[PDB]
């Protein structure tokens, strides 16, 4: 307040007789639209969301180089003339667009997946942090990543853990929303994904839970769609056209890749395939240490006691076991879970709370 | 400069907004994407009164008038979807489609991922390479090359670099037109784009007109064949009236690319237009070896390796699956911390494709 | 509340190393009734082994006097591990002041992690030397001595070097005679100089005929033969030397200094031209000696550079111009009262035709950087406001304000002389200096008033120097600073413009970002043609030694200038000449393995920014083209055994396939195990107690 009053304030004081009055010439009744064609005659085509297509003129605000067709600009109500240019974020780019900054999950909280951590780092984090490994070899790092497993464990934790170390914003795009079952909306939403992340490359593209565009079947019925054929085939051109040093990656998750188009796959563009692995002994130990830090344990509770009998539940399911042990502590009205609660919790979590029973006789 | 352009709304724009808006909007009404007129009575001759909107469509009778420069008032004049009578001489052909069109004269691509495709080249040698080189040979043969040439094979493989390899020997012009980008909000973009392809093919002899992703266009579709709008429905006219009737078969040629032949119009699959069907096979042991040695020039490797044994362990693969062997070879070298990819890195890259895919 | 009210008014930062003071003198911190509170929880958590919850109690009350009470006997390792993830950051904010009392009680132990935290953030002189205090092994002090050479900063001048460098027998000193020459670039650059004798390439140098073409080839003779010793063109044929006069003779002998540069003796070699006849032929002698002495400060076996103190002040025009520039480079890192005493009347009068004081201002900051001098800021303060003698030109007066910017570093309470110069004449870059003098006045940064004063100046171009240190040490002020960095880059002067990519290019080898390179579009075109002159040179200096690669975004900035006019050819070739610096192969490293930056190297970068007038507009003398050899660091990696002796050891080679003593290499990671403070490059390895190995 003190510095801006003696610096920035007197800058506009000499221009107060001009800049204040000349900015009010535009008026309060102004509108917004989308550009189409730009020429040097100070005339263009603008389209509002109500589709009032008009041929109007161009007022002098910025040069024609800063006017990009397809971007939202500031218009006028009656005359619909172009008085200036605005930001393109008003464009209905992607149906579901969420930018998550500083993801919570990291490599240390996902358990014994370190076998897959060094592997996923090479296809995503390594070219972002150290591209010279691929540059000295004269090869391009894989842009795409294929995910398997179940949501919440391999399809979630692995996605949010890589975005933490790369210091990139988590951008989630719903896979089922990529198909609007309409002609022209398929390739439109795909090109807008790389547009928001293609300016300064601040973030990384993430896609999860594809039950729809992954399977086109043979027809618009039986779970497939005709627009999926044109969407996947055109998305291949956006994968080859997009080129960077690895600041932006594309990670998609699907249950089966057999229904995918071999064109969109294009091996050598996607070198990364993550198969779901069973948690090892070190996986459960890393999950317990987080919750047992704030949860006081009795003298009969140790690290090797809880991991003695286990079905190799994932990192998320082990968290549910610690919550059930604390639920029994509320019955006895105490904040310190004893060893008698874990014995009844492991039987409820792996049987009552999760129904498996391990059907035998070669099955 | 900043304060100079601010007051132009009160001085210069007053005339600009009057001639560019009030004159265009007069009576509830230079690239023209829209035109409208409401209750205009003009004495048959320069009548116009055409509403480009699908609501309240108009027609023009009483003779025929040709005025390509200025029909009636100038200003707003358009055709857009439905073509009415004497409004043909001034179509709204303006559109920023230049990003879609890709024109490359005499491509320099010889063999990169197409190494070993000479079998498919022999299929394109007689009906493509021969007329584009010595078209006078067909005079003594009595027949002529067919109009179109159909491509077939795995999706997204063999329809790109293989077409440019034939144009090298004939020194022709390769023009790639993406069919999925032919579909836009403007009705008739697919038919109008094909019109300009034959116009440029008549000026320069021995040119190749290639249509990429014809399944998005074809001969008919839902919004055109089954719909009321005309885009692909008028696109088939340009492939029949122009190519077959007016255009000679020797100088002008047409080639498509599709994943399945049944996705097209059975009217086009009949003889007289689409005849040659080129199926894309996969490279053999010799073909897959020549592709790896080219990628090894841009990738640091060991001087004592052998590219013949690398392609031998890998079965028949597409153009992308072969490039994946070289790209993944550097990934295994990261685990071993080596600047170059040894022979053991290529062996693990092949097993990654065999086990990781199993297709 | 008792400390916070007294934290605003005080001469130092939070914390003290005296464990026997009750803090009852002056500002009161701990009262008399708190004596029982300090010992209250001591007997409890020691017997119960409750140090986990005991440390968290000291973090809440922020009592530094309780720390030595808990650390007494038995296991000292367990109490250090609880100080890793707890003491540094308990709350959303961060308080590092608890390391003050940790120096006394941990003096014989400290920690591997705590030793790194002491060399960063506050950066007290006693904190950097704490690595030698904890370990009594003279072998472990050797590896810590090589990183001290690239460290500089705190310990530079005769307080350590030239005194203890002759060897010492004591506990925590242990500086031998080998650490004197071998750690710093003294003997290694001489062995490196001998390596370029057999590594020499085809030389295009010749004597030609006329002296007009000899001046154009004199710059090539010094640039191509840099690092290589050639006696053929010097001793035998003087036609390219003696035939040149005026500025041509000074630049001719200046090339000789680059030929003999990085040698054990840079003085007696040039004594042939030291005294001949005229001051014109005597000018280049003193310039080449300082250029040949670049990289060494107090000498190898003798302080030979102290004999040049009488060559500073000369009434001759040509000699005085080449004496200040040449001797100012060789005297860097070594303070002298006789050198400063002769530079006071030069910078006071600012006499161009005689004293040539144009470069005398930049020499004061380049020489005494890293030292403690209170007389240099006081003598200039009286001459800055009064402007006695013939001092007239205001630009040279503004150069003094920028010269003192480096001078108040580490001066403590002596920074008040800089505050008087700011209130005297208002400069655009001095408005933010008054805030950042508290970094070295309080012996640290990050206090309450220090952060609030930065938010007042921003909500000018110099204020971002102290913000980057706090942003890396505080996560709260880092988020609000990143939003301010974008709006500050637009300013009249380019100081805020050019410093943003400079700091990004330093860390570009780790976390590259192309967002800064996009803003540089406005940096190219501002008003006149002089803007584009320093724009290409600034983009070419940070990109020296790199062809495209991560600079591909920067390539679009220099693509707008190709060919315009005859004068534009000299402008566009400024970036091309810097790509060949170091005979085409060079790696610029301004930092070290301590996760900090070297301010001595950065001081020479700011010196060349204000200097280097001859490649820019208004060419004065031809002696300014050789200033690039001052900031060139010797590229080598020394191979050492477990004892740090210069013997060949078989390990992972660096960047040149045989690693030995004196071999050129840089930027090589080390994954092996060392004694303490594991670093890359020059490293002394060890072996586990099971076996005895040098790897």
């Amino acid at each position: 307040f003190v510095s801006n009053s003696e610096i920035l304030k007197p800058f506009e004081k000499k221009q107060e007789e001009e800049k204040k009055q000349l900015e009010e010439i535009r008026g309060n009744p102004l509108s917004i639209g989308t550009l189409e064609e730009i020429i040097d005659d100070d005339h263009a085509i603008v389209t509002s969301p109500t589709m009032p297509d008009y041929y109007v003129s161009i007022l002098s605000f910025v040069d024609k180089e800063l006017l990009e067709p397809g971007c939202s600009v500031l218009l006028h109500h009656k005359t619909m003339s172009i008085v200036g240019v605005l930001q393109d974020d008003a464009d209905p780019m992607v149906s579901v667009m969420k930018m998550d900054k500083s993801p919570t999950e990291s490599y240390s909280d996902i358990g014994g997946l370190e076998s897959q951590i060094q592997e996923i780092k090479e296809s995503v984090e390594l070219p972002l942090t150290h591209p010279e490994l691929y540059e000295e070899m004269g090869i391009k790092p894989p842009k795409g990543v294929i995910l398997y497993g179940a949501p919440g464990t391999g399809k979630t934790l692995l996605a949010k853990a890589v975005a933490n170390q790369t210091s990139a914003t988590f951008l989630r795009i719903v896979g089922s929303e990529l198909i609007q079952k309409y002609l022209g909306d398929g390739p439109r939403l795909c090109r807008q994904i790389f547009k928001v992340a293609g300016e300064n490359a601040p973030s990384i593209v993430f896609i999860d839970e594809i039950d729809a565009i992954g399977t086109k079947r043979y027809d618009s019925n039986s779970g497939g769609e005709r627009e999926i054929q044109r969407t996947m085939l055109e998305l291949l051109n956006q994968l080859d056209g997009f080129d960077d040093r690895g600041d932006v990656k594309v990670i998609m998750a699907t249950n089966k890749i057999e229904t995918l188009d071999p064109a969109l796959i294009r091996p050598g563009r996607i070198d990364r395939k993550i198969l779901f692995e069973n948690p090892d002994l070190s996986t459960k130990k890393k999950i317990l240490g987080i919750h047992t830090s704030k949860m006081n344990l009795s003298e009969d509770v140790n690290l090797e006691t809880l991991v003695t009998t286990k079905d190799d539940l994932s990192g998320a399911d082990i968290q549910a076991m610690c919550t059930e042990a604390g639920l029994l502590a509320l019955r006895e009205r105490r904040m310190q879970v004893t060893a008698e609660d874990f014995k009844q919790a492991k039987e409820r979590v792996m049987k009552n709370k999760v129904e498996e029973n391990l059907e035998g006789l070669y099955l | 400069l900043k304060q100079t352009e601010n007051d132009l709304k009160d001085i210069e724009a007053r005339i600009k907004e009057k001639a560019g808006v009030k004159e265009s909007d007069t009576g509830l009404a230079h690239p023209l994407q829209v035109a409208r007129c409401t209750k205009i009575i003009k004495g048959e001759d320069a009548k116009y009164v055409i509403n480009l909107k699908q609501i309240a469509k108009f027609v023009v009778g009483l003779g025929e008038r040709v005025s390509p420069t200025d029909i009636e008032e100038g200003m707003r004049v358009g055709v857009d979807r439905s073509k009415y009578n004497i409004e043909l001489p001034l179509p709204p052909r303006i559109d920023p489609s230049v990003t879609m069109m890709t024109v490359e004269e005499k491509p320099d691509v010889t063999y990169s991922d197409v190494g070993g495709c000479k079998d498919q080249i022999e299929k394109l040698r007689e009906v493509v390479e021969l007329p584009l080189l010595s078209p006078e040979r067909f005079a003594t043969l009595g027949i002529d090359p067919p109009k179109g040439i159909l491509l077939y094979g795995p999706p997204g493989t063999g329809k790109t670099l293989c077409a440019r390899a034939v144009a090298n020997r004939t020194d022709a012009t390769f023009i790639r037109v993406i069919g999925s980008e032919l579909v836009q909000k403007y009705v008739g973009e697919g038919a109008r784009m094909v019109r300009e392809l034959f116009e440029m093919a008549r000026t320069k002899k021995a040119c190749i007109i290639f249509f990429d992703e014809i399944d998005a266009v074809g001969g008919a579709r839902f919004d055109d064949g089954a719909g009321g709008d005309n885009e692909v429905q008028r696109t088939m006219l340009e492939l029949i009236t122009q190519l077959d009737g007016f255009d000679p078969r020797g100088n002008i040629k047409v080639m498509f690319a599709t994943n399945r032949p049944n996705t097209l119009d059975p009217a086009l699959l009949r003889p007289g237009r689409i005849d040659r069907k080129v199926e894309f096979s996969l490279p053999d042991l010799e073909g897959r070896a020549n592709i790896f040695r080219i990628h090894s020039k841009s990738m640091s490797v060991e001087r004592g390796i052998r590219w013949e044994l690398i392609s031998r362990l890998c079965p028949n693969s597409t153009g992308a699956e072969l490039r994946s062997v070289c790209t993944e070879a550097g990934m295994f070298a990261i685990r071993a911390r080596r600047k170059v990819a040894t022979e053991k890195d290529f062996l693990k890259a092949v097993d990654k494709v065999i086990s990781g895919y199993k297709k | 509340d008792q400390v916070e009210k007294d934290a605003e008014d005080e001469t130092s930062s939070d914390g003290s190393k005296s464990d026997g003071s009750a803090a009852t003198s002056g500002f009161e911190f701990s009262k008399e009734d708190t004596l029982r509170l300090c010992l209250d929880i001591v007997p409890y958590f020691l017997k119960h082994n409750g140090e986990e919850d005991a440390v968290d109690l000291l973090l809440e009350i922020e009592s530094i006097d309780k720390l030595p009470q808990f650390v007494d006997e038995n296991t000292f390792q367990r109490v250090c591990q609880y100080m890793v993830a707890c003491v540094p950051l308990l709350p959303p904010p961060e308080d590092v002041a608890f390391l003050k009392t940790a120096y006394s009680i941990y003096l014989s132990q400290n920690e591997l992690t705590d030793a790194i935290a002491l060399a960063v953030r506050l950066g007290e002189e006693d904190m950097i030397r704490s690595v030698f205090d904890a370990t009594s092994d003279p072998v472990m002090h050797k590896q810590l001595a090589y990183i001290l050479a690239a460290q500089k900063t705190s310990f530079e001048y005769e307080g350590v070097q030239d005194i203890i460098g002759n060897g010492k027998l004591s506990e925590h000193f242990l500086y031998l005679a080998k650490e004197l020459n071998l750690t710093g670039p003294k003997v290694p650059e001489d062995i490196y100089k001998s390596h370029l004798d057999n590594s020499k390439s085809v030389f295009s140098s010749a004597g030609l005929d006329s002296a007009q073409q000899n001046l154009a080839s004199s710059f090539v003779n010094g640039f191509l033969n840099l690092g290589y010793c050639n006696d053929k063109l010097i001793v035998d044929n003087d036609n390219w030397v003696y035939k040149t006069k005026g500025d041509g003779m000074t630049s001719a002998v200046a090339s000789i200094g680059s030929i003999y540069q990085w040698n054990l003796d840079g003085l007696q070699q040039l004594d042939k031209y030291l005294y001949v006849d005229e001051p014109e032929v005597k000018a280049g002698a003193l310039l080449g000696i300082g250029i040949s002495a670049s990289g060494v400060h107090d000498g190898e076996v003798e302080p030979a550079l102290l004999l040049l103190q009488d060559y500073v002040t000369n009434p001759d025009t040509k000699i005085s111009s080449a004496a200040i520039l040449g001797l100012g480079i060789a005297f860097a890192g070594s303070k002298n009262d006789e050198v400063l005493g002769l530079l006071l009347p030069i910078a006071a009068s600012t006499d161009l035709p005689i004293e040539t004081a144009a470069m005398a201002s930049l020499a004061l900051a380049h020489v005494f950087v890293g030292t403690c001098n209170g007389d240099i800021t006081t003598s200039i303060m009286d001459n800055f406001l009064e402007r006695t003698a013939i001092e007239l030109k205001t630009d040279w007066v503004r150069f003094l304000a920028l010269a003192l910017g480096i001078l108040y570093m580490g001066q403590g309470e002596q920074v008040d002389d800089v505050l008087e110069t700011i209130s005297a004449i208002e400069h655009p870059m001095t408005s933010a200096i008054e805030v950042l003098v508290g970094s070295c006045a309080y012996t640290g940064t990050g206090d309450v008033l220090l952060i609030q004063d930065l938010l007042h100046r921003l909500t000018l171009a110099y204020a971002v120097l102290g913000i980057a240190l706090i942003a890396l040490g505080e996560d709260i002020g880092k988020e609000m600073s990143l939003r301010h960095f974008g709006h500050l880059m637009h300013y009249g002067n380019e100081h805020i413009r050019r410093m943003v990519p400079l700091a990004m290019g330093i860390v570009s080898v780790s976390d590259p970002q192309m967002k800064v390179f996009d803003t540089l579009t406005r940096f190219s075109h501002d008003a006149d043609l002089e803007v584009s002159m320093n724009s290409i040179f600034a983009m070419g200096l940070c990109g020296a030694g790199t062809n495209n690669a991560r600079l591909a975004q920067l390539l679009r900035q220099l693509a707008s200038y190709y060919s315009r006019e005859q004068d534009a050819l000299f402008i566009t070739r400024l970036a091309q000449g810097l790509l060949h610096l170091g005979k085409g192969t060079m790696t610029m490293d301004v930092f070290n393995d301590a996760h900090v930056l070297n301010k001595v190297t950065l001081a020479s970068i700011l010196t060349t920014a204000v200097g280097l007038v001859s490649p820019s507009f208004m060419l004065k003398h031809h002696q300014l083209f050789y200033m690039l050899n001052a900031g060139i660091r010797p590229k080598f990696i020394l191979a050492l055994n477990d004892e740090g002796e210069p013997i060949k050891v078989n390990v992972r080679v660096g960047q040149p396939v045989l690693l030995n003593h004196g071999e050129r290499a840089e930027l090589e990671t080390d994954e092996y195990i060392s004694y303490t403070s594991h670093i890359e490059g020059v490293v002394i390895l060890k072996k586990n107690p099971d076996y005895r190995e040098e790897e």
